[PDB]
């Protein structure tokens, strides 16, 4: 009964935001679940609405991270995030959004599929957002292959997050594939530090980690360098 | 100095040095 | 720069991340921490909520 | 690998028997009538889990277990109901040498096929190509040859069987000499990848259409597959729930027609698209239309990034480490372009050299390592040589490197005098 004057309202004028709102709250009054049905049905009438899909999303979100984590209704909140990203396109605020909701669950797994996947969908600005997230996710975890394969990427857009690999390999033991980046940074003399390091420091790095270790370095020509 | 705070930066690394070096040789 | 731009395949970008196979093992031994890690977390502060 | 999919090597399940004499054909299905070609073979690989290495000179026996070849008939999945979704076939009836070539080339491993003059050198390594292809999609094969003539007429045999012409790219110099009108080089791929782009979003502009959907789906390769993802798997969900009934009564032929929800798309294809003469023929072909559907969307997704890509220049060699499988240059151009394709990060799994007794020792080397290691282990998983050491061997001018030197010795020719086994 109660739904039929803004049904009314709503299919005579769609484009009528107020409407939209004024049933909204309506149904913030109303148990929540409904809501969500709304918001299925909104979307089936409007898909095209960031407000629409940004809203939907926040109140999701809100009512299920007070859940139990292996709770299934995540996976239905991860569903609507999934239709989401196919409708929104352009809109970069629920690519970072969904990422970030699924380190909340810690879905290690999805959560890097949806970088990947936002990657994939988007030109190489909007990826320029998507890697000081994606870069600090990747730094997180033991999974040093796919670290590295992030940061490459990052170090023709920015020479600065050369040293934040190399003090990456640094962490992760990898000191000669951190030998052979600096000797290439050393090199490519037109380098910039975060610490305005000089290249005769950063050559000096160089030696620094070769001279402890001829054991792990071992791709380089240690003699020549140095001569 | 800049020569001298290479000589204690190598004098506490040959120290370093001499310990891993014999370790492997 | 337009040779070496040339040479960027997905590789650069990472995405056999997930074809490779052995990375999600990795992945999910680290995912599987990660959770119980927090699940323990959420029982602690529940427990101090409660108290 | 004890189970391969042969496609359309065998014409036949008797061509199937012919080739392989004195092995015992079981087939998995007992109706003859459904012992159509292709045919999936599980071979009996004596697995070296078990009894220590000894005792050799006890001859093992003659189970009938060792000598059944366990068949499978198989029915290639219906691509869609135009007339170039169905598959070209092989037409050539291989003889069992040629078979045994053909079942060793699909080997991880070293494969020496000695070819003489008119054994169907070039046939036999067209058909490991196609079947590799067709087990393997994710793998590349490398052809190598020592001439552009050797090259060609290997490259147009491999065009008239069902490989994706998208795969293919020749790579030399006179790759304007091929006998095709189309440009398989890196700039007519792009050329190619461009055009078949626009194609496509024009196939979905008209599906976009047929849906009755809103908006521009074909506007780029980012709306194109999201409206798949969206459009056409829940209209898709839609139609499989209302077709594959959920409860006990049997599903009704004329449901597959009538829910089908993309007849107006599908309204310039062959007509009727559904016969309804059983559920699951037009089923097959339902699925069928719905795999074309997906096709095109496969390969938006895949040229997503050519669009993406502003130059047509960085697209093409995009294409060369990844999205092109079956690489076919020759020999010089492979020493020539070596340094370049080991620094652009060239893999392949599988070598096919055509007359690898022509090829010097070293140029023969070079194909080996025009890839870089992957944690010190080698791509490399298959090494086919096709070549007849009894044919002529490299041209050497000086005569005196040719005779003292043994500078005319073929790589093949050498394999062949250490003893490693060959399908003759």
């Amino acid at each position: 009964e109660e739904d039929l004057p803004y049904e009314e309202e709503i299919m005579r004028n769609q484009f009528s935001v107020k409407c939209w709102l004024r049933y909204i709250e309506f149904k913030q009054g109303a148990p929540k679940p409904r809501l969500n049905q709304l918001y299925e049905r909104a979307l089936k009438l409007l898909p095209c609405s960031y407000k629409l899909w940004y809203r939907y999303l926040k109140a999701r979100r809100a009512q299920v991270k007070h859940r139990c984590v292996t709770d299934p209704a995540y996976e239905d909140v991860n569903n609507c995030h999934e239709r989401a990203f196919v409708f929104m396109h352009k809109m970069p605020r629920l690519w970072l959004d969904y990422c970030q909701f699924l380190m909340d669950q810690g879905r290690v797994t999805h959560t890097r599929r949806t970088f990947d996947r936002a990657l994939r969908a988007l030109p190489i600005t909007q990826h320029s957002r998507i890697w000081p997230l994606y870069l600090r996710f990747l730094r997180s975890h033991p999974l040093p292959e796919t670290a590295v394969r992030g940061y490459r990427r990052f170090l023709k857009l920015s020479p600065e997050s050369a040293e934040e690999y190399i003090e990456y390999l640094k962490s992760s033991d990898r000191l000669d594939e951190a030998a052979q980046r600096l000797a290439t940074v050393v090199n490519d003399e037109r380098f910039v530090s975060k610490a305005g390091k000089s290249n005769y420091q950063l050559w000096h790095e160089l030696c620094d980690l070769i001279s402890q270790n001829p054991d792990k370095v071992q791709s380089l020509n240690v003699d020549a360098i140095i001569r | 100095p800049d020569y001298q705070q290479q000589c204690h930066e190598m004098a506490e690394r040959l120290e370093d040095s001499v310990l891993k070096g014999m370790q492997a040789a | 720069r337009a040779e070496l731009m040339k040479a960027i395949d997905f590789e650069y970008y990472g995405y056999l991340d997930e074809d490779d196979g052995v990375i999600v093992p990795l992945e999910q031994e680290y995912e599987k921490k990660l959770r119980a890690e927090l699940v323990e977390k959420w029982k602690a502060e529940r427990e101090a909520r409660l108290a | 690998i004890a189970t391969l999919d042969f496609n359309d090597t065998f014409l036949s399940i008797e061509h199937l028997k012919a080739s392989f004499p004195g092995h015992n054909v079981k087939v998995t299905v007992e109706d003859p009538a459904l012992q159509i070609p292709p045919f999936r073979i599980t071979f009996p690989v004596r697995s070296g889990k078990g009894k220590k290495r000894k005792d050799a000179d006890v001859e093992d026996e003659d189970t009938e277990e060792a000598k059944t070849l366990i068949v499978e008939p198989h029915v290639i999945p219906n691509r869609g109901p135009y007339p170039y979704n169905q598959p070209k076939r092989n037409t050539i009836q291989f003889t069992h040498t040629q078979i045994e070539a053909i079942r060793a080339g699909m080997q991880p491993g070293l494969t020496m096929v000695v070819g003489p003059p008119g054994t169907g050198k070039t046939d036999v390594a067209v058909q490991i190509i196609s079947n590799i292809y067709h087990n393997f999609p994710e793998q590349r094969t490398l052809i190598v040859t020592h001439s552009n003539q050797a090259l060609n007429q290997l490259f147009e045999k491999i065009m008239a069987l069902d490989i994706d012409e998208r795969h293919l790219l020749r790579l030399g110099h006179g790759e304007e000499e091929l006998e095709t009108e189309k440009d398989f080089s890196r700039y007519g791929r792009v050329n190619y990848v461009l055009a078949r782009r626009i194609e496509l979003l024009e196939e979905v502009k008209r599906l976009q259409k047929s849906l009755g959907v809103p908006g521009d789906a074909s506007y780029t390769c980012e709306t194109a597959g999201y409206f798949f993802l969206y459009q056409v798997m829940s209209r898709w969900e839609e139609y499989i729930s209302k077709v594959k009934n959920k409860g006990s009564t049997l599903p009704d032929v004329t449901e597959v027609s009538t829910f089908f929800p993309f007849h107006e798309y599908f309204a310039n294809a062959p007509q009727p698209i559904f016969k309804g003469r059983s559920y699951e023929e037009d089923m097959e072909i339902a699925e069928g239309c719905f795999r074309h559907i997906k096709k095109i969307f496969t390969q938006l997704e895949e040229f997503r990034a050519s669009e993406l890509l502003r130059s047509g220049l960085d697209r093409s060699k995009y294409l060369l480490v990844k999205e092109a499988k079956i690489i076919a240059m020759t020999c010089t151009h492979a020493a020539l372009k070596r340094h370049d394709l080991v620094k652009l990060g060239f893999k392949y799994d599988n070598i096919l050299m055509e007359e690898a007794a022509q090829i010097l020792e070293i140029e023969t080397f070079i194909p080996l390592l025009l890839q870089n290691p992957q944690d010190g282990f080698s791509r490399l998983k298959r090494w086919i040589m096709i070549g007849d050491h009894h044919q002529l061997p490299p041209v050497i001018k000086n005569m005196a490197f040719q005779k003292y030197s043994n500078m005319e010795q073929s790589l093949f020719t050498r394999f062949v005098r250490v003893g490693v086994p060959t399908v003759d």
